[PDB]
């Protein structure tokens, strides 16, 4: 694979 | 002229395909704008994204952008009511996020398309005026301390942060973006900080007109979404902040050449192979990184994978270039390890060099930019429409980054070739510019440092100067060879003529003893792809738990087999997807109609005829091994969803018998399986898309002639169709199944309330109920009470029966939360009887419009089409049906609805709970109910052998 | 001395080990007597058998004395009430039958031990004036027409009659001797007889003293017994008839070198060799026809048998002497037919000749008859005891055959061996008078002939010259030897001591994940034998019919190849039962103990090491295949009962299912599926006898061991260990499900009211009800509205689930027959209401009575012990729990339990109906109204449609 | 093998 973190809610 | 209005970009580049009409523009007070009109969408939606994220923290203060985040969604000055937003949303018939990154914070929301404004101007505030409210402050934190405590006991989580951690810590790269409990109150409290003051401060800082982004879809004209936009966002004070710029790499001369060996929470082997690169983002019209990207992750014939599979060190690849922040980026190399690939680090390095050279070698090569450059073009002509939720989130991003008229094209087109670029990325990817790291259980007691916020146990080391100049003298290599011509490429992207007799709904137009097709020629879409859907069925495929390692492993193997091979037809935009189910297999080939068949035809001969290599069969058995394992490690609210799974169906293997029958597994035994299997099936199929019915009938009958031809397969009986029962709980009984989950230190909970088999009528009373209480659960259960991040209601929904669950992950104990979901409960039912038949048409409004969502995309359609199909329930039309009785329903039907089935004194109520326990624990605030003496389960088939079974729901 | 007892006899010579006390005697009358005190029975019993049977049935009225035995139950001059009989039976939990032969007829009952005097008053009344009401009569002819009916259809009774009918017409061996409608009724009428009057007069001219023998058992003291008897039986009249003779052949010169061709109802393919023969019964005591048909009838090596199997020609072979009459008798060689062996039948009839010659050409061998005789004397010394209303039957049978003193041992001990009668016997075994049947569906439209009672097809043909000189000269054939010494003969009969710590009930002395074990010492019979039960579970012996088919196959070919070798052990009182089950494969091993280790071990072995033989495999295959479509050709009822067992259990291939999955099995796929079967097992055992704790731990371990060692076989997961389920059916529920019969002309049915899991109180209900209603039920349904010959009521118990059947063949048609059963429902509504306090008291002591009747043999208890064991109940104290809870319920109860769940508009009622309709098809009490039923119309769609039960839990 | 109307 080529490549394609991130705080949140729900 | 209008003076709100900085000026309009031109015409906004779009697919011939895209209907949709876009307008750009820029604001008086900088904020960029795109706009997007479509007249036939369903749900509204608008996204704004602010340039600025975690590296923005104050560093005295971690996570203060994400708690920022959090808290905006809490009440703003004009629309004060503490979830008054999320409540105009749930009422009708939207939703919403958000999310920091470094650099960027991005809030998006959808709504009925007739509510754009409503919604809108409710959201704007978020940027206007939010209170943090000083006690929704207080509460809302917890929930950023479950946020956080989810991720720590989280393998990618652990590494990502290691990473941070381990470059300059003067760098704002290092820092926890997360934050916790301690970092934004134990600590700022004891260092005198008046939070509400500093998210006042940080607010009117940095949410800044200038540093904003906004996209809005709705049906109005491109003219009214602009008078719209400069309405609720001109007034959006500029403070002209500079943007925040990196150019010192976070990783300097020292943190070069370096070895981490790092202990990791489940039983994985990997290896990071990392080099820093400058920010390559500015050369996205040639790309260069890509490129390399596309080279050195190859995956066919000749690729750096292939030696590495062959040697059986690696199983699988990822490299390219990976974002790091304005200034900076890196381009990675990422394997995992057989056991064989651990003592053999050096070796594997070695040969990345190795292959990094004949590409030094062979220098830039213009055919593979074409190649790149055409199938991004093809990419983006057909490129399904999008969710509007995503889309405007995703180009409230990107407005940051490419002028107005490219947002839509940006991402996707190539223009220029520059072997200059590609030559200079390629430069920096050498030995002495290398950081290395391996993920192993085998480090354990050989580490002596501690990551600081997940406590990961790492050790690191200089690479010695002999092994780096081994490494900067690898030679040429006669295993490696660039790509050549990708032959899936597509070509044909003729839409054929729509059928004389297509119908709106799949046909059924085979019916055999081996076969049942369902068909529909796409009459939507009008692009040139098709999904093609089966269903294979087989006794065998779960008769024991060691069948089932088997037609796990089997067909693992067979992937594996076909990698090679297939990887060109995923570049080209086709890609499969098989696995083995509880009934035997599922097979999904989607992508350009044009190959379709050659892949499809390969898969069945490949199945058909298949040849076990020895060496393939004991590394992928020693890896379903750790993974069957590496499931202790889960999460606590999937323990408890997993149990209940168990639990409620007829049969269903236990990861531990799996993992016990899979000793049993032998080479001998496997090849043997195999035919077994194979030898006697029923398909079911889903075929949809551009073709046609005769299309469809060949590529059926092709499927089966392969089979019958090459592995002698003969029907199945209508009478071994065997579907699985759901468990039939009793009239008023309670039980309750108990375990510890021995990883994480929170709890988890699954409480199922059990009504009665799926049907119009009893759907539409459970739906309507769980659109009632969906927000009111959230609202109560997180946000006012904070028992955790994790906090879902909804619908529970197999084997074609179903009732209303809750899942909780919280660090209180399950029983605690048994008795708030059943506090909340009671607050529910007050609340119906409370509420005027007004609120209460808007709920049945909202579930409508939910649930006539129109597909956009052909998948969302072929799925729902699958969703009839598998679950045998073949209603098709259901949703003008379900939708259609749905406006029927009173107050007094579902007052009465939550007496028969859900009140804590229901006649019939039944109701199921899965306690996980943390890893270690034991044995204002509205009224819990008094609860029964909990049955509690004390063995699982023995459960299941002392209770009814449903019936299985009739065809319609 | 007594003036009405001719004469007391001395010692009945009994069984060293038996406890029952013996006198016979002589009555004044003539009639022949044995008295059997008991002084612990907890059924009495009597027979009565008079020497008179349907070869005495005028040549006019064909059937009398069958038809005389159906009407002597229907009353007598004291018990004029026409149920009276069978009624104080029901009451007081006895149980009556009869049957009528050639040359007798032999009448039987049992009941609780206290009623009998009463019984026998009423019984002794058949024998001195019977009603023969004359409108009893009318309906009562309709039974046996129904009898008649149910074996038109019938290969075996064809075949039976077609014998008949191919010897001497002015014979009396060729009457038709069940009688029918016809018979009975319409030829009588038309030519004026008065059949009411036959009755009597056959009755009177007939039943006479001199030709009766009388038996009974009790706890009566000998001189009680005898008192008893006198007072009942010394008032029976003799009209001292002489007593018939049948001195000529039914099969004379011209019925001789005959050939048989006859088309079967069933696909079936049969030779039938046949000899006629002087009666052989005067030489009882060196029984040279037993002698014989021991050698020809042999399975073991060298046996003619074998040889035809190897040849490929036969499967199964029957001979020896059959009963004729007084005068006559038949040696007979039957084989079934391998489609091969159909073509080559000539050749097997020589080779039956060539196996006679090997005996003529040496002679009478001592050894084996000495073998023969020692086998007997132990069979003999450890005889089971038997069951009352069986032994007084048959007992009864035999008084007209030896003295007193020798009835007991007659028919087990052989005495001296005379080898001048063996060959006298075997000289009439000769191509010059030999008869020959073949029976074939290859005849089908060749036969120019038919039967005139069953309408049996058939062609009739000399057999050519040539054909009976050709085996006349049949020489010796290296192939056949005599048998071998036989091996298995037990010698070690010392039964070892009741241990230490030997439970009442079998214990669990083993639970490995391998093998649970159940093991009991036998505390009552002494005996040195044992019971060894075995099921043995996996997955794949059910998991799809292909599978089936292959378990099934796998034990047949098994047991087709262990054959030769456990033939020998069958005649040494060693015997082994092996078949596959919905759960996998059951093993038992019954008989004296001595050896039976030496024949599990082989049989474990030569499972887990078996080889199949190509000609087997595919010989078994074709005789699988035909035995499944033979279904076709079943009884209605049977095919009542087929369909609900398919509708109501989970899982559960069809016949139809099973035959079509068949031609998949290949040799190379069985060949696979034995180690793939055998592989991973749970095994469950009951091992109940004489033997030990340590000896059944031994057994055991030696069975694992083996599986272990030859099929590397590994436990099974307690989760996988899964039972089966009933479908549940819903409150108020009526499903009909429906088919045809495409052979025999008369419907079936079957209704089931479901009513709840089996547990104490619902067990109890439902037994009580079933008690009730048991003889009502017969009585209502047959004897007054005669609707059938065969209809039953009383408990289903299935997948742990149980309720009410009914079970009805007739000839009127299934919607009919659901009304009357429903009428009669309400009629015992009505008479329960009514029925009086202790008359409803009466029912509770006879359901007692019957549950706690205590085992009289080893197996006995052993299927009582293995029933809780494959049921997974466990529940080994069950009756004495049941029947203590039993005497609590009231009249108030049954009624409750009657209006909740049976009653037709019971809130609770559960009702399926498989109606099966004859080959044609689409006064009396008030039948009610009766929903539209849902009509099943596919037993899958059915089945996915409702809910399935839980399983019942262990004790 | 050696060789071996009713109502109910």
């Amino acid at each position: 694979a080529s490549l394609a973190k991130r705080s949140r809610q729900v | 002229n209008n003076p709100a209005i900085k000026r309009i970009g031109n015409h906004i580049t779009k697919s011939p395909e895209d209907k949709r009409e876009y307008r750009g523009l820029e604001l008086a007070n900088g904020i960029k704008v795109l706009l997007i009109s479509d007249p036939t969408t369903d749900k509204s939606s608008a996204a704004l994204d602010v340039h600025i994220g975690s590296l923005s923290d104050p560093p005295n203060i971690a996570g203060l952008s994400h708690f920022l985040q959090h808290m905006l969604f809490l009440g703003t000055k004009k629309y004060p009511k503490e979830n008054e937003y999320s409540q105009f949303l749930s009422e009708h018939a939207g939703s919403s996020n958000a999310f920091t990154s470094g650099e960027h914070t991005n809030y998006y929301f959808d709504v009925s398309h007739e509510h754009l404004e409503g919604a809108l101007d409710r959201f704007a505030q978020f940027f206007l005026s939010p209170l943090f409210d000083e006690s929704a402050k207080d509460r809302e934190v917890n929930a950023v301390d479950s946020e956080h405590e989810k991720n720590v006991m989280n393998d990618a989580w652990r590494l990502f942060q290691l990473e941070k951690a381990t470059g300059n810590p003067k760098h704002p790269f290092s820092k926890f973006g997360t934050g916790n409990k301690y970092t934004l109150e134990t600590r700022p409290n004891q260092e005198g900080i008046d939070v509400r003051q500093e998210l006042l401060k940080f607010h009117s800082a940095y949410y800044s007109s200038n540093l904003m982004a906004v996209v809005v879809l709705g049906r109005e004209s491109l003219d009214d979404l602009t008078n719209l936009v400069v309405k609720l966002f001109s007034e959006v004070e500029n403070k002209n902040v500079p943007l925040p710029e990196f150019p010192e790499h976070p990783f300097q001369e020292e943190h070069l050449k370096q070895l981490y060996k790092i202990v990791p929470i489940k039983d994985i082997r990997n290896l990071y192979v990392t080099f820093p690169i400058p920010d390559l983002q500015k050369y996205y019209k040639s790309n260069p990184g890509h490129y390399l990207g596309h080279l050195i992750g190859h995956e066919g014939p000749g690729s750096l994978l292939s030696e590495l599979k062959s040697k059986g060190w690696v199983n699988t690849l990822v490299g390219g270039q990976k974002e790091g922040a304005r200034g900076f980026m890196f381009f990675i190399i990422n394997v995992d390890l057989t056991e064989e690939g651990l003592l053999h680090v050096e070796d594997i390095i070695l040969h990345m060099f190795q292959y990094i050279q004949k590409l030094r070698a062979e220098g830039p090569q213009e055919w593979v930019f074409q190649e790149l450059k055409d199938l991004n073009a093809v990419a983006f002509r057909f490129k399904d429409k999008e969710r509007p939720r995503g889309y405007t989130s995703k180009i409230a991003g990107i407005l940051h980054y490419y002028p107005l008229e490219e947002v839509l094209t940006a991402e996707y087109l190539l223009e220029e070739f520059r072997p200059d670029l590609i030559e200079m990325v390629l430069d920096k990817l050498r030995p002495e510019n290398v950081r290395v790291a391996i993920v192993s259980k085998s480090f354990e007691g050989k580490t002596d440092r501690t990551e600081e916020w997940y406590g990961t146990q790492y050790k690191q080391e200089a690479i010695p100067d002999e092994v780096i100049k081994k490494w900067q003298n690898a030679d040429l290599n006669g295993k490696f060879k660039l790509p050549t011509k990708n032959e899936f490429i597509p070509t044909n992207f003729e839409i054929l003529p729509l059928e004389k007799e297509a119908t709106p709904y799949p046909a059924l137009i085979k019916d055999t003893a081996m076969s049942k097709l369902w068909f529909k020629q796409d009459d939507k879409f009008f692009l040139p792809k098709a999904n093609l859907n089966f269903e294979f069925f087989s006794p065998f495929a779960y008769v024991d738990p060691l069948h089932s390692n088997m037609a796990y492993l089997y067909l693992e193997l067979l992937k594996d087999s076909l990698n090679e091979y297939a990887y060109a037809a995923e570049l080209a935009g086709l890609s499969y997807d098989l696995q083995n189910t509880i009934y035997g297999m599922y097979l999904s080939v989607k992508g350009y109609n044009d190959k379709q068949p050659i892949l499809l035809k390969k898969i069945i001969e490949k199945m058909a005829t298949f040849e076990i290599d020895e060496k393939r069969f004991e590394i992928i058995k020693e890896a379903y091994m750790r993974s069957l394992n590496n499931f202790r490690a889960e999460q606590p609210h999937q323990h408890a969803m997993y149990y209940l799974r168990l639990l409620m169906t007829e049969v269903a293997w236990t990861k531990d018998e799996l993992k016990e029958a899979l000793d049993d597994v032998t080479l001998p035994r496997l090849k043997a399986f195999i035919p077994q299997l194979l030898s006697r099936l029923h398909i079911e199929a889903l075929l949809h898309g551009n073709i046609t019915k005769q299309a469809a009938l060949g590529i059926m009958q092709m499927v089966e002639d392969t089979l019958i031809e090459h592995a002698h397969t003969k029907p199945l009986l209508p009478s071994q169709l065997v579907r699985y029962r759901e468990v039939q709980l009793p009239d008023r009984g309670w039980f309750v199944y108990q375990q510890r989950n021995e990883v994480h230190n929170n709890s988890g909970i699954e409480i199922y309330y059990q009504t009665d088999m799926q049907s119009t009528s009893e759907n539409m009373f459970l739906e309507l109920f769980a659109q009632i209480i969906s927000e009111p659960a959230f609202n109560t259960l997180r946000t006012k009470e904070q028992l955790g991040y994790i906090v879902f209601s909804g619908p529970r929904r197999a084997n074609g029966i179903q009732g209303l669950r809750f899942i909780i992950q919280s660090e209180k104990p399950p029983h605690y939360l048994e008795s708030r979901v059943e506090a909340f409960l009671i607050t529910m039912e007050k609340s119906i009887e409370d509420m005027t038949e007004e609120a209460f048409q808007k709920h049945i409004q909202a579930l409508a419009i939910r649930r006539l969502d129109k597909p956009k995309k052909l998948s969302a359609e072929s799925a729902k089409y699958w969703g009839e199909i598998i679950s045998q329930q073949y209603n098709f039309d259901r949703d003008n049906t379900e939708v259609a009785y749905l406006k029927t329903l009173t107050k007094e039907d579902i007052i009465k609805f939550y007496k028969e089935m859900l009140a804590v004194d229901a006649p019939r109520r039944h109701k199921v709970s899965v306690h996980v326990l943390a890893r270690e624990m034991d044995s204002n605030l509205s009224q819990a109910p008094a609860l029964p003496q909990p049955e509690v389960i004390q063995n699982m088939t023995e459960f299941k052998r002392g209770l009814p079974l449903f019936p299985l729901v009739k065809p319609h």
